[PDB]
């Protein structure tokens, strides 16, 4: 009946103190957190930070709000969520977060018989891990969530899954455009602060990147190029414009697609790994250069020594440039 | 709805004042316009007033030949007009704006006769 | 200032006939044209207020079609008291009137 | 139950407007900062983020109560209706209190009446730079707190510990893309305004530059194109045209190269130290061609002269080249 | 005593309507406002604005709040400010404005024995001046700051500064990046509006460019591309395909740098200082091609007139080309 | 004292329910607006929106607020009107809207003795406008702002306009900042809007706009003209020196592509076909056609000499004319309209 | 740890007469140093705290300047009384005192 | 306000020594405590600090491990404790109080242990 839920409502927040948490001088009040992934909009390094949107729930049992008459579960309007207490439970590495408002206020309080709260939010955080890109653009990711209570210490409040292998969902479903997921893990701990000792909860995943897409887009021009700068060696040495013609094109090409492929990829002031394969390729093709230089030098002497020279850059550039290579691909793959 | 005063005959040079009275509603909140209409001829506009502000527009070739007060109290308009030849005899009216700035409410009207 | 141009200057129709007469606005007034209807010896009434729009108190055989310079008052079937001067006058800006239509049956 | 009267009854006959001894002494308020994680530092608008627990603690006299608790750990909510000092960041761009799902606000009260507020924040300090020395700079961002609308005589601000130990950073936490944080420092003054007279804290984060990107960034390929422009004189003298296109060749990356460093390169009105080694590697290349066009002159009249000047440019280049990298690295450094 | 402090207040805001400013029936009351500017952050020609900081403080007298028992300066929590009367001023010419709200919202509020109540803030104005850039680089720009009641007109409300000479303060200590302060001015006026007649106060504060670091990363190339010409010049007649190349090269070179530094460049639609200059030299090498055209077109009638056209054009460009330049430097400065 | 006033005050707003309009069972609430546009502020035609800044007022007769006193004009504070009712306007087409909050609620609440409440706002509007760019750079279009009560038929609240409609959107002399476009006019109409709910009145106020020409001119215009002209001028030289009339061409057409790249960077995604890149494909389409001829000239030059040189000459005399005739003929067609 | 040097050792000056004294601090202290004045066979009592600011119930002939590094006490008139020992000692650390100064009347 | 300390001791080496100081005037809950020795005819010499709200202690290096302070709220008393006596421990023991940018400000008259 109506009058029945009324007058249980009423009597339940009459005589309701809310700044005094359930059980205030007794033992800690269990809190179980569940998170259900919707989305992971964008992960950038530029900024550092990935953005999600989840539901956010928290279930805890209160001794205050029983009732017995109605055997129903009632569920309230999210006005009511001032008036109950909750639990407050910060992120502690978010940058900016708001809870989503489109027609309402999107919070659900669902009451029970036996005193069970449940308490829903629709969260989108802007998180905050640090990426390593020393090995950019082949690497993995440890992004984490880190979920901790602000007001109590560890004596009040305790947080855990509601069933571990169950407590995040959504994750085979996401899709990431430029990454993808690999692995999740769920953590509980303990942190000493100054203050205290805190509870809290980690939801932490890892991110391995896509290698196909930056191979064609990187790597073969400067490969191209630094392939077809031997060519130099074929052409007979009495054509010295038509040799420095492609001398000098190798390396003018080469500082192009280098300040080209800096203006393209993320800024990040500090040494990674294509850097030093382009910086590498440049050395090679200024090497072929400065060695067709010197034999452009020591030719009027003696022709014999250029012919030797020749011989040897032949036979001796494409298999230092495959070993090269090969160390490359090995000590990062 | 709206009265007016009668038939004037004036000699030439002698100004005179007409006088319209609203019945039913109180002039502070709409203007008040005047129109004035020759035999046989096109209307032509002489100049509105707003009650509110006391603000008056003319039409410019009628500009300083005419003025225009109103009284609150007794809900009333005055067209006094200046030094007026034997050429300007006709009729006049006073109207009120109507719903999209449309001239519905008209006085039954009344003649300026000049004559030596 | 806004002068008004109408047509036609004089027109003779019997009872029954479909008539239509237009207003032309040099320049622009959007949809305040009105329409005024004057009796010989009478005060002029108010007919059409706005474009398409009839006063309380007036036949449903009056129509009138707006536009941004050109306007058109029609009548369908005409009795024998309709026969009266027209007049249509712009309010976009301080208001201005045509020269007047008068109707007269043959 | 109890604890419901114990606590109305201190809200009972207590004004939220008047700070605790309004007549009587002042009020002394200890306060702490915890730098959780150091924010990335910016140089187009000179601005650096920080993240940071901010902690106070001042003894109000009206809230001393006897109970079975002996320490009140209360919702945040109570926080509004006590009185709490205003402290305001001398400095700060815009700042942003974070409420993640409840206002991150502790608040205790110890039985004595010795209270403790702590907060958590994001700011966005702004500190004046001086890039003189760029890339080798070394500087120091200040963020100084003070109070408002309270003279020296009302409010003063002190350390709850040794301010050697006041300002603790996490070491995890500390993440700054390009610069390497190094230490901190404290201090404490009056600042004199229209108002009266203030307290300000100040707290110094100390700076340092990473230089390990712009060695092969900028500064390796200045170094290889100057050798470059010194190889050109080894060249044989017939190749004219060879050399000319050798010659222009330099000039054309020496543009390139200073386009994509000036890109990058923060807009500043002084000229910076970095400007003055480009401008010198860019000298060098036209220099060297005005070398070659003199030679291409004087190699019709007499070739003697052509010999020398390439013998003497060849000899004389280098080692200037040299001595000013010797005196540059060991100016600033 | 604390007590009498308590009570004076609790009976000075009972009985105190809101609504009504003081001395409602009678005379306006007097208002004075005192500026005091923290720092100019950045002043943009995108969108032609300027961000600024203030502390903003307005002083008056009211009668309902006179209080005698305590002879000291009451000085109130802010939260009180939501009581008291307080009058509407908005900033005329500004897009985007927020009270800084770092710990609270930074309003301060002193009362005094006679009821001189002062009311401070802390406001981040984004204010918008209209720019002129037809002298661009060389400008002067004159932006300023417009104050005025909102529901008062001169009948009730008056403004005036608290002494002109100390009305604005700390402007001497800004240090904008680009631009630099010259003159600074405050005027009192009347503005006449439709409903009625309002005060206004503006603060105005003219902007000088700093045209030497401006100069140097611009005007010296179009000089060098210029140089090129004469050397073209240098050039014997026999050979045709280099000097032909050398002008092409300038045109295009030419041709880019416009492109480049209009993307540089603030876009305006407008034509420019800067524009007319580079169009100069584009002509200029636009001619000189155009003449070495002529020259090989006429070279095979006789050489004679190849080599006096030459040495016309040596002897006539460098006169030109300074004469222009003089004109130029006297006309924009 | 001001205990009279208080008490006048007290005495009005008792029994005042603000969720009834005034004259419910009795005649229709007349409301009249008027704006005072302060700046009109940059248009985008990236987002096809353009802000502005107005001082929006609102007049309208109330029977319950009069009073008999003693100062018969109050100038009340700006939070005093929540509590009276006030009909909401919202503009029909307004992508974000904004009004400020600097130092207190930008309102301004005026009661006169008889009952007509004067009520006033501060807005930074931000409106859609559709545009046809057919016609750029030489186009002209007007962007509207339409404005109708909301909740309220027409049965029951009719918008006016406080005086005259002419002189009723009113712009300030020296508020106008756009940095591109130019100001050339207002109008303003009444109409009614049917819809599935009912009637609404609607108020729509055009303010027409036009495009400066001058940054076009020597933006793109002048460097593909630049760009004809030289490419054309190759023709005159010795077809022997083949290296030199490469590069010509060679370079012509590369900044032939930077130019086509700027103009296609200049405006926003469009199905339609911008003038401007019409006239562009045909500066492209001829210097491209001249390096043809250049090429089939070095080529044919070895089996018949004689007929080279006549083709050199008679491309000579026709390109220039056929370049000129179309340029003539696009200016006069855009410029006439 | 943070280790004080007091300058000069002893030194003995007449009436009325100006007076110097310097401390010099290893590390950086921010303006945290006291200078604490010891009579003989008493305990040591408060003069300046911080940089430049007198204790009450101080005279003000005793001046205090501060630095990063360097400090100085510095006194004008001086009479019969004022002759004792001085410390200066910072508390920006863990709290050290110098070795002190001994200052004797001519 | 007022520190009182404990008489004059007189100790054999090899035993232990207790001195207490004594404070009037305020609750010694709020600031912290310094106890400091100073030797005959040299300069100040800081021996260790507590802290009456967690009962935190830090030492001197030196003195880490020869020295024990502790503190009772309830008497509101401090108290040091001393072991391992030498001759060389003989000096005069001071206890202050901290306050206002910590100048330790409030000196106790001085207690003086010798060994023999
Ligand atoms: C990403 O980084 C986090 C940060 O450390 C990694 O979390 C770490 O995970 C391991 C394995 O789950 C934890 O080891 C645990 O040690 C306790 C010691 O009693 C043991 O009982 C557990 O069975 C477990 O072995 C480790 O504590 C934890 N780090 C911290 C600081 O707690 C995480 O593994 C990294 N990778 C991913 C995919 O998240
Ligand atoms: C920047 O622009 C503002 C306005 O755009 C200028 O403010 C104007 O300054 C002049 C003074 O040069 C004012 O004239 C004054 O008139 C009063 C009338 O009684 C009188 O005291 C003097 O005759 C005085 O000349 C003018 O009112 C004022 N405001 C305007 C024109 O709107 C300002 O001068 C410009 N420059 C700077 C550096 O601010
Ligand atoms: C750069 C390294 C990698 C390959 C090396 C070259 C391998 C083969 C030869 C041919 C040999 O004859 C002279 C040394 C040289 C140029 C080496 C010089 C140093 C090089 C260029
Ligand atoms: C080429 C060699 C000579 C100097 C070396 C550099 C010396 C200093 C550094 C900074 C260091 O950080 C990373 C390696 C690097 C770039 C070295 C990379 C290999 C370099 C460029
Ligand atoms: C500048 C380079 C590009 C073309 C070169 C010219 C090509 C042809 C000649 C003609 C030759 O006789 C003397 C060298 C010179 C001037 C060269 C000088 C150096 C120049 C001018
Ligand atoms: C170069 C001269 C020749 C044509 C002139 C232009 C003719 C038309 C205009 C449009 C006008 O608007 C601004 C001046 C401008 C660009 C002139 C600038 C100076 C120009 C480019
Ligand atoms: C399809 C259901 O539509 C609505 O529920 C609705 N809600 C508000 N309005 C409508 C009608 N509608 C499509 C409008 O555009 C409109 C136009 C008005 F002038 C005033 C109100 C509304
Ligand atoms: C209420 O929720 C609980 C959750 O376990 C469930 O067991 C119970 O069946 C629900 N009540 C009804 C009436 O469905
Ligand atoms: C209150 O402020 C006035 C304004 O200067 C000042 O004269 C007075 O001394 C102040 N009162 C006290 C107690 O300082």
């Amino acid at each position: 009946n109506m009058s029945l839920v009324k007058e249980t409502v009423d009597r339940l927040l009459k005589g309701y103190d809310i700044r005094l948490r359930p059980d205030f001088g007794g033992p800690p009040v269990a809190v179980g957190m569940n998170i259900d992934i919707a989305s992971i909009d964008m992960v950038s390094e530029v900024n550092m930070d990935y953005t999600l949107t989840m539901y956010f729930q928290q279930a805890w049992r209160d001794k205050r709000l029983s009732y017995n008459v109605i055997p129903l579960n009632l569920t309230l309007d999210n006005r009511v969520a001032d008036q109950l207490w909750v639990p407050d439970t910060y992120f502690l590495n978010d940058k900016k977060s708001f809870v989503h408002g489109v027609t309402v206020k999107n919070r659900m309080i669902r009451l029970h018989p036996d005193g069970t709260v449940l308490y829903g939010l629709r969260i989108t955080t802007t998180a905050a891990c640090m990426m390593d890109l020393r090995r950019y653009p082949l690497d993995e990711q440890n992004c984490t969530l880190e979920i901790e209570s602000y007001g109590y210490t560890t004596d009040d409040i305790e947080f855990y899954w509601r069933g571990d292998d169950n407590a995040v969902t959504g994750v085979t479903k996401i899709e990431l455009p430029q990454f993808s997921i690999v692995d999740y893990k769920l953590i509980t701990k303990k942190v000493v602060f100054s203050t205290g000792s805190y509870p809290r909860l980690s939801l932490s995943f890892k991110l391995k990147r896509n290698i196909g897409y930056f191979i064609l887009q990187t790597y073969m021009p400067s490969i191209l190029i630094t392939i077809l700068s031997w060519v130099s060696f074929w052409i007979n040495y009495d054509a010295s414009a038509a040799r420095v013609a492609l001398g000098i094109t190798t390396v003018l090409t080469m500082t192009t697609i280098n300040t080209h492929l800096r203006e393209t990829l993320p800024k990040i002031p500090y040494v990674k790994a294509i850097d030093m394969y382009l910086m590498g390729c440049f050395v090679f093709v200024f090497m072929a250069l400065l060695e067709y230089a010197l034999v452009n030098y020591i030719f009027f002497s003696q022709p014999a020594r250029a012919a030797a020279i020749d011989r040897w850059s032949r036979i001796f550039f494409p298999v230092v440039f495959s070993f090269f290579n090969i160390v490359y691909w090995l000590y990062y793959v | 709805q709206l009265q007016q005063s009668g038939a004037e005959l004036v000699k030439p040079g002698a100004s005179v004042k007409l006088s319209c009275t609203a019945s039913g509603f109180n002039i502070k909140d709409t203007y008040m316009y005047w129109v004035k209409q020759r035999p046989e001829q096109g209307l032509e506009w002489i100049g509105r007033i707003d009650p509110a502000n006391g603000d008056t527009k003319y039409d410019p070739k009628f500009q300083g030949k005419a003025t225009i007060t109103t009284d609150t109290f007794s809900n009333t308009a005055y067209l006094q007009l200046s030094s007026l030849t034997s050429e300007d005899t006709a009729v006049y009216y006073c109207a009120r704006k109507g719903l999209r700035w449309a001239m519905d409410y008209w006085g039954q009207g009344t003649s300026v006769t000049v004559s030596t | 200032n806004i002068v008004m141009t109408q047509s036609p200057k004089s027109m003779s129709m019997s009872v029954g006939e479909r008539v239509t007469l237009s207003c032309k606005a040099s320049e622009y007034v959007g949809t305040y044209v009105s329409w005024y209807q004057q009796k010989p010896e009478q005060s002029p009434k108010l007919l059409i207020y706005g474009a398409s729009n009839r006063y309380t108190g007036v036949p449903d055989r009056f129509t009138g079609s707006g536009s941004a310079t050109d306007f058109t008052l029609t009548i369908g079937s005409v009795q024998a008291e309709d026969l009266a001067d027209y007049h249509c006058g712009q309010s976009y800006s301080y208001p201005t009137f045509g020269a007047g239509t008068k109707l007269e049956l043959k | 139950t109890v604890f419901t009267r114990i606590l109305d009854r201190l809200l009972d006959g207590y004004d939220n407007r008047l700070r605790p001894g309004l007549g009587e002494r002042v009020t002394e308020v200890k306060t702490d900062i915890f730098v959780t994680s150091f924010g990335p530092v910016s140089d187009h608008d000179m601005e650096y983020t920080i993240d940071v627990f901010f902690r106070q603690s001042w003894k109000d006299e009206r809230l001393k109560f006897k109970g079975p608790m002996t320490v009140l750990r209360l919702n945040n909510l109570m926080a509004s209706k006590i009185w709490t000092p205003d402290t305001f960041f001398h400095n700060g761009k815009k700042s942003v209190a974070h409420n993640m799902t409840m206002p991150n606000k502790l608040l205790r009260i110890t039985e004595d009446g010795t209270l403790l507020y702590t907060m958590r924040l994001t700011v966005r300090a702004e500190c004046p730079m001086h890039l003189e020395d760029f890339p080798m700079d070394a500087h120091a961002c200040p963020l100084k707190f003070g109070s408002y609308a309270y003279t020296r005589a009302e409010v003063v601000y002190e350390w709850t510990r040794e301010p050697a130990r006041s300002v603790v950073v996490a070491e995890d936490g500390s993440r700054l893309n390009q610069y390497d944080l190094l230490g901190q420092t404290v201090d404490s003054g009056i600042v004199q305004s229209s108002t009266g007279e203030y307290v300000v804290m100040t707290t110094h984060f100390h700076l340092k530059r990473k230089i390990g990107y712009f060695v092969i960034q900028t500064y390796l390929p200045c170094i290889m194109t100057v050798i470059l422009s010194q190889v050109s004189f080894w060249l044989n003298r017939e190749s004219v045209p060879a050399r000319t296109v050798f010659g222009v060749t330099t000039v054309l990356t020496m543009t390139t190269l200073s386009i994509s460093a000036r890109n990058s390169l923060p807009k500043v009105a002084y000229a910076t130290a970095m400007d003055w080694f480009i401008a010198v590697c860019y000298a060098f290349v036209f220099s060297a061609l005005i070398e070659f066009a003199t030679v291409n002159y004087f190699t019709k009249s007499q070739p003697a002269r052509a010999a020398k000047i390439d013998r003497l440019s060849r000899i004389a280049f280098p080692l200037l080249f040299g001595i000013f990298n010797l005196v540059y690295w060991a100016t600033y450094l």
